[PDB]
């Protein structure tokens, strides 16, 4: 299965079946979290899906082809989380971002809390461009969580 | 050995559910590709 859309990234090396994360196909290559892969080779249905590029500093990993996600937020707007929790239904959450400031810039990032195996689900903005994928963040005073909007180039 | 498997189409949904604050916060992003605040 290649056809663009979210998909959920499965292990059978624990109990039962588990959800380790999240990914996006876009013009046939598979998008997600290095944190999720660790850069293994993927499963899809018969065919395998052997990684292509990744970085572990930017969290992120590609299988079939180079990065093809170049969509960025405007800064402005509200944007979607597109949460495929593990055992639970892909839906909907809008946001509008804060912001990561680095040494390097500013980059968006979203206050929205959901399980570790949710990693590698997309933010999309009102076109439905993906501007980024969720679950690389930090853990605030109060104790919940603040992801990055993670994007890599094209 | 992980494998995939579709769960949706990526649409905006206008009916969306809306949460979340906004904030600004200062980072520092290490070697690792790990976050912190700083
Ligand atoms: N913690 C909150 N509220 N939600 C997290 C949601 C995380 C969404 C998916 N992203 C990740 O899984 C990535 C993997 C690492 C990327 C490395 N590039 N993880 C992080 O981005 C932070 C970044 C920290 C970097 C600091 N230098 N790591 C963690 O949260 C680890 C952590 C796990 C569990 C607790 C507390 C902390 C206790 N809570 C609980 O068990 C509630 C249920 C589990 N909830 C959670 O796992």
């Amino acid at each position: 299965e290649t056809t663009d859309g979210v998909y959920r990234v499965m292990t059978r090396r624990l109990l039962g079946s588990t959800q380790v994360g999240v990914g996006v196909m876009q013009e046939g290559v598979f998008h997600t979290m290095w944190h999720v892969t660790k850069g293994a080779a993927l499963r899809s249905g018969e065919g395998r899906l052997d990684p292509y590029w990744g970085d572990v500093k930017q969290d992120l990993v590609s299988y079939c082809g180079p990065w093809k996600l170049d969509a960025a937020w405007d800064g402005l707007s509200e944007v979607q989380l597109l949460a495929v929790p593990p055992g639970e239904r892909a839906k909907n959450i809008q946001t509008l971002p804060g912001i990561f400031k680095t040494k390097d810039g500013d980059i968006g990032a979203v206050a929205l809390d959901y399980p570790a195996g949710t990693s590698g689900s997309p933010i999309l903005d009102k076109c439905g461009r993906v501007i980024g994928l969720y679950g690389n963040g930090v853990v605030i005073k109060n104790g919940s969580y603040v992801s990055a909007i993670t994007q890599g180039k094209r | 050995d992980m494998y995939i498997e579709r769960a949706g189409d990526i649409t905006w949904e206008k009916d969306a559910e809306v949460t979340g604050n906004s904030p600004r916060l200062d980072v520092a992003l290490d070697e690792s590709g790990d976050f912190s605040l700083v």
